[PDB]
């Protein structure tokens, strides 16, 4: 036998004014997964079917099982159970966020900052679309690299304390990322006007390169250095 | 719907209900990055403060800068309690001119990488306990 | 495009490295013109540092207005008061320079 | 009865699934003008298309000179001739329109000198009709193809005022006298049920990857869609054809792309020798996947093993440049050192064939129609469309060619657009819906939330789970699977002895669940039984005791001197299964393959062969 322990953070939005309360759970790791995910399954699979979470793809690449792992804002499926048996996994919901069930936090405000930036290719002229694929070069395509393959886990924009304090008008890391996604595309026209939608001192100016973001990232990634080269293109841009 | 509904009709489901906020500052690791940013805005309003009420006495309060050195001078002069009130001065003032710089290079657009924001986050530590201990002993 | 966040940013590293530049140069020239401009520059990156404090902090719509004239009301109070210690008293380099060999 | 609140939602259209299918078809019909409702149990992006790496075919022609004529026949070779020639006609010729459209809406393709999209070698693809050699016509993102498709699609799908159902759980269609009216759903958030009725009914659910123990699809794969169909009463196709993917993880049983093979990875043993090369001359190891991991299984029997406990083969990309492998295969990479703690780049991956792709699943028109049977004749049903992985327009047939679903959901997704604008205008009559309907569906989910039972949902999920992986494998003998029908049926028995806990309206994960254990016991059934019955070796489907591939002639020797063998004898047909919803007993019938091309003189139609590459 080899016991490891879990406190998770459980609240039950049925149970008639519950409060917020930890709960203890112990885990076999010898008959376990690797990873958390794999003993938050076991736990709603065997001890206690009432922990609510979201999972999916258990691969690292849909960004569902998103939450706080001692103190980290991770993927469950990427960060692997700590080793040390002496220790115990304290397991919540991403910070400062409003907390539907056991670890499952509405992320309804985060996806429509993600659609008032227009994640999209916008185009001057849009009568020759859908029949000639629109030309970039391999020097061109690169400065994509690192950006593109954000999984909006919403990991970095949760561990932000500016997205903390002001979560409604400051965009957050995440949504910023994805406005310079599209903004150094060579194929995309609107460059000025991505930017000229940042023209307020909430939507890109909360930012304080603070840098719990890139921190916290389960891909790697580097949204905050992302932000800072939005600033250099706000402050150049001309007309 | 739009995006700019999505968001109102988000607000008005959450504030009216018994959804709690979840645990953020009470849970989360503490980071270096994070330590040294919240440093810098104490040391900031710290020093704002400094300048904002000696420029208020200045008005408010009667005699010139000559005589009220003299009620400083008045109470033992003690070289080792004067040397320490002369640190707690540059200690906070120092910290922010070389973390300031520190900002003022990430606003290049350098520099902002995991292991180089530990290494410069040191470096800027350390010169401020040199430049602030030099200071004092001016 | 009518960019005035984006200029009010750039003010604030133009300031900043100025501010940088003047404390190592009224050093080495204590001059009363050095007093002046000492006292331009610490005043206002110091309000435009408190006004990001502010606009962080203070909910807004009601408060917002209120923190953001204490504020302009105070760096005003501030800015006179150094000037009147730069013209009618010794200045403030030598208001450091006597205050540190005491 | 006055305890859920239902409220009822009235659209033009509506499509049940946000994935890659989903998405192309939900937005296509917005972009048409319709007032178009998408359900959706997880949020757009969780879908299963983000985990699809390999890439996306389309006979462009930027690496050489390509054809999409060749890409016909590469397909419906690789479908072992059952599947549907005109399905597959559209696919490819549509193709390189498609992507091009994909590219046109963001989609950050990787390029070349030329600045084109690059396209890359994949399994069972080949020039001039086969004889030309290797082919190059896989669009890909850098080994992030699918997860780049699916954001560029949701991206894009922002522009049109489409109506979003964000984590609700579609329960049942809404059904009246053989015609679809929309889908009776559960609210996740609140645990209402919502009836959207709509002219139209899409469904792209995707496959049900999750009936067996080990596979590379999500949590979420649960066929639920394909077993939404199954509740009224309509039949699902080819279900016992199962694709299993050569290379997935020993571990967790996630992918490593087949795209390592495209690139130059190469599969050994633990003898040392390159056992591909010995199964396989013409292809190698990139051929196609019905022969791959059937070579792979067969080195378990005669205990050729590389693995400590001697049961998985190893990948090897040791010989592969570093400079490739930050590239062109990124994706892989790093989940390679997370699930399996090794580096490409010095020691191979641990990897074993694995539950992929579902081929079968619910009988579609090339159009995206939904197909009922009877008499012995094609009927559409009407107002009822799937595309996707859930979907069965036999263009994969009975062995999907390699990274051609991607291509199969962004071409039928907006097939079932296309096929709503031609026939009905938005505005039009949306038929009235009986004021009780959706009724079992709800009084099904009441048993459930108060489910006081014996056995827990996840331990007979498991029964389930490793009953399918040990009966219905790669090889499956008529007695094998035969002693498998029996105990899947004794398992159906046991969904009215099962326990519960949770008890709540807010996110019953508890709950739906259980509901997935319906939908994948459902897909379960029509799977083994399927098999059993399947009296030969054809594509994914390979007996041990009927080792021949039966078609109408003996497709070795020459066509004239031989008679044809009646329908009920042969077996190159589409297995259609039914299945009673209060016993549990399985009922199959079959109809004809699709032979006829949309167009002979444009594509000729490719007449049954002996398949080996
Ligand atoms: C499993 C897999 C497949 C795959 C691949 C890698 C893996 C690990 N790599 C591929 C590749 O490189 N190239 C390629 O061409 N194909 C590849 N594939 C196959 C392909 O990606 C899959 O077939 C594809 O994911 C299927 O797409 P589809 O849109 O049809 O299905 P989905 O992505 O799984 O999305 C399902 C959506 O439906 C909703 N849903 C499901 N059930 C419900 C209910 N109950 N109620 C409401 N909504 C429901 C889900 O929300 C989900 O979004
Ligand atoms: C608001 C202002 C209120 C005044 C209080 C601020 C005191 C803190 C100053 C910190 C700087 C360290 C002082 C170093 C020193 O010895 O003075 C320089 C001196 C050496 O003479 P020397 O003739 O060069 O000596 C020759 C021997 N080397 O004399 C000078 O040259 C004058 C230069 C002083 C400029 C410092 C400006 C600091 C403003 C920041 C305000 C922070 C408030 C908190
Ligand atoms: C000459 C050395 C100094 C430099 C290089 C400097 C530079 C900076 C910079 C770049 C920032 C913005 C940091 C960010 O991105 O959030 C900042 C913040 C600030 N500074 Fe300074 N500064 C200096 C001295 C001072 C002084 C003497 C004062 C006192 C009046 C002061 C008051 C403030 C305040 C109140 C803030 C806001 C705190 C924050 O938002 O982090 N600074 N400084
Ligand atoms: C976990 C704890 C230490 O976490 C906290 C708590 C309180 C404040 C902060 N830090 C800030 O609040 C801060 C600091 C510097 C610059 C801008 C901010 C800002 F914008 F307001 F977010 C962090
Ligand atoms: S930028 Fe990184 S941390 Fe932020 S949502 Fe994307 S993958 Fe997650
Ligand atoms: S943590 Fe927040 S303030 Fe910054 S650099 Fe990242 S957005
Ligand atoms: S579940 Fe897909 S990221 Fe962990």
């Amino acid at each position: 036998p080899r016991i490891k322990k879990f406190a998770i953070y459980r609240w039950d939005p049925d149970k008639t004014g519950d409060k917020p309360h930890m709960q203890t759970y112990e885990i076999d790791l010898n008959n376990c997964g690797p990873m958390v995910l794999d003993a938050l399954i076991k736990i709603k699979n065997e001890i206690d079917s009432t922990l609510t979470f979201r999972r999916s793809c258990r691969e690292g690449i849909c960004g569902s099982c998103a939450m706080n792992i001692n103190g980290g804002n991770t993927l469950a499926c990427t960060r692997r159970i700590d080793t040390n048996l002496d220790k115990v996994s304290k397991i919540y919901p991403l910070p400062h966020m409003y907390v539907i069930k056991d670890l499952v936090p509405d992320l309804s405000n985060f996806y429509a900052q993600y659609k008032s930036i227009e994640p999209y290719l916008k185009k001057k002229d849009e009568s020759q679309e859908g029949k000639q694929q629109y030309l970039q070069s391999i020097e061109e395509r690169e400065k994509l690299d690192g950006l593109y393959e954000c999984i909006l886990c919403a990991c970095c924009s949760t561990s932000c304390p500016s997205y903390w304090w002001n979560g409604d008008k400051y965009l957050g890391p995440a949504v910023l990322m994805q406005a310079y996604r599209w903004m150094i595309d060579s194929r995309d026209d609107f460059t000025e006007e991505r930017l000229a939608k940042l023209q307020d001192p909430f939507s890109l100016y909360r930012c304080h390169t603070i840098m719990n973001c890139t921190g916290t990232c389960p891909k790697g990634l580097n949204p905050g250095k992302a932000i800072a080269e939005i600033k250099k293109m706000m402050a150049t841009y001309k007309e | 719907t739009t995006a700019k509904e999505e968001m109102e009709r988000f607000w008005n489901k959450n504030l009216g209900s018994n959804r709690p906020l979840s645990p953020h500052i009470t849970i989360y690791r503490w980071s270096l990055p994070m330590a040294m940013s919240i440093c810098h805005r104490g040391t900031g309003i710290a020093l704002s403060a400094g300048v904002s009420l000696f420029g208020l006495s200045a008005l408010l309060l009667p005699g010139n800068f000559e005589s009220h050195l003299e009620l400083v001078k008045s109470l033992c002069l003690g070289p080792t309690l004067i040397y320490t009130a002369k640190f707690g001065i540059v200690f906070p003032l120092m910290y922010h001119t070389w973390n300031g710089i520190r900002h003022l290079i990430w606003d290049l657009g350098k520099g902002l990488t995991i292991p180089q924001l530990t290494q410069s986050g040191v470096v800027v530590l350390i010169l401020t306990v040199l430049s602030s201990v030099g200071l004092a002993a001016m | 495009s009518s960019k005035a966040a984006s200029l009010h940013w750039t003010g604030e590293r133009v300031v900043s490295v100025l501010l940088l530049g003047l404390l190592p140069a009224a050093y080495l020239n204590p001059c009363s013109a050095m007093d002046y401009s000492l006292a331009a520059a610490l005043t206002l990156h110091g309000h435009w540092g408190i006004g990001q404090v502010v606009t962080d902090y203070v909910r807004g719509d009601a408060l917002q207005k209120a923190a953001k004239a204490g504020l302009l009301a105070l760096s005003a109070f501030t800015f006179a008061g150094l000037c009147y210690f730069n013209y009618h008293d010794v200045g403030i380099c030598k208001a450091v320079a006597m205050l540190w060999k005491l | 009865s006055t305890q859920y609140p239902v409220v009822d939602h009235e659209f033009d259209a509506v499509v049940v699934g946000a994935g890659g299918a989903g998405l192309r078809a939900a937005f296509g019909l917005s972009e048409a003008g319709f007032n178009t409702a998408c359900v959706t149990k997880l949020f757009p992006t969780r879908s299963h298309t983000v985990a699809a790496q390999g890439g996306i075919n389309a006979a462009l022609g930027n690496m050489e000179e390509d054809n999409w004529r060749w890409h016909f026949y590469d397909t419906v070779k690789g479908s072992d001739w059952l599947g549907d020639q005109d399905a597959i006609h559209y696919m490819t010729e549509q193709a390189p329109a498609s992507v091009v459209e994909l590219e046109n809406y963001g989609m950050p393709f990787s390029r070349t000198e030329d600045g084109k999209i690059y396209q890359r070698a994949f399994g069972g693809q080949s020039l001039k009709f086969g004889k030309g050699g290797q082919a190059h016509r896989c669009c890909c993102v850098a080994d992030r193809t699918g997860h780049s498709l699916l954001h560029t699609l949701y991206g894009r799908s922002l522009r049109y005022d489409t109506s979003y159902f964000v984590e609700y759980f579609a329960l049942d269609l809404l059904m009246e006298n053989g015609e679809c009216r929309g889908v009776i759903a559960l609210c996740i958030e609140d645990g209402s049920i919502h009836r959207i009725r709509a002219r139209n009914t899409v469904v792209a659910t995707g496959g049900y990857g999750r009936t067996y123990f080990s596979c590379t699809s999500a949590h979420t794969s649960t066929g639920d869609g394909t077993a939404m169909v199954t509740r009224a009463g309509l039949p699902c196709q080819d279900l016992e054809f199962v694709q299993f993917h050569p290379t997935g993880i020993y571990g967790a049983g996630c992918l490593i792309t087949e795209g390592c093979r495209g690139e130059g990875g190469i599969l050994i043993n633990s003898q040392g020798e390159r056992f591909m090369e010995r199964y396989a001359p013409v292809a190698k190891d990139l051929a196609s996947r019905d022969v791959v991991s059937r070579s792979m299984t067969l080195e378990i029997r005669e205990g050729r093993g590389c693995g400590p406990e001697k049961d998985h083969v190893y990948l090897q990309l040791h010989h592969l440049p570093p400079e490739q492998l930050a590239v062109r295969l990124p994706g892989i990479s790093e989940t390679a050192m997370i699930f399996a703690g090794v580096d490409v780049t010095k020691e191979p991956i641990p990897v074993l064939p694995t539950v992929h792709y579902n081929m079968g699943g619910i009988p579609t028109n090339y159009k995206g129609q939904v197909l009922r049977h009877v008499n012995g004749q094609d009927q559409v049903v009407p107002g009822l469309y799937a595309c996707g992985e859930a979907a069965c327009a036999s263009v994969h047939g009975a062995n999907r060619l390699g990274a051609n679903s991607l291509l199969d959901l962004v071409v039928f997704g907006r097939a079932c657009a296309l096929s709503i604008a031609e026939s009905c205008r938005p505005g039009d009559k949306v038929p009235s819906i009986k004021p009780n309907a959706g009724e079992e569906s709800v009084m099904n989910l009441d048993k459930l939330r108060f489910a006081n039972g014996t056995i827990r949902t996840s331990e007979l999920r498991l029964s389930m789970q490793k009953s399918m992986q040990s009966h219905a494998a790669v090889f499956r003998v008529g007695s094998v699977l035969q002693e498998g029908c029996e105990k899947i049926l004794r398992l159906y028995g046991d969904l009215q002895h099962l326990k519960t806990f949770d008890r709540g309206m807010v996110w019953n994960t508890d709950l739906v669940e259980t509901l997935e254990l319906q939908n994948l016991m459902l897909c379960a059934l029509q799977t083994i039984y399927g098999a059993e019955a399947r009296k030969e070796s054809r594509g994914a489907h390979a007996r041990e005791d009927f080792k021949e591939r039966v078609d109408e002639y003996d497709y070795s020797k020459p066509i004239q001197g031989q008679q044809k063998k009646p329908f009920q004898e042969h077996w190159r047909k589409h297995t259609l299964s039914y299945v009673d919803v209060k016993t549990g007993k399985v009922s199959l019938e079959y109809r004809p393959v699709i032979d006829k091309t949309l167009n002979e003189a444009d594509c000729a139609t490719v007449p049954p062969a002996i398949r080996s590459y």
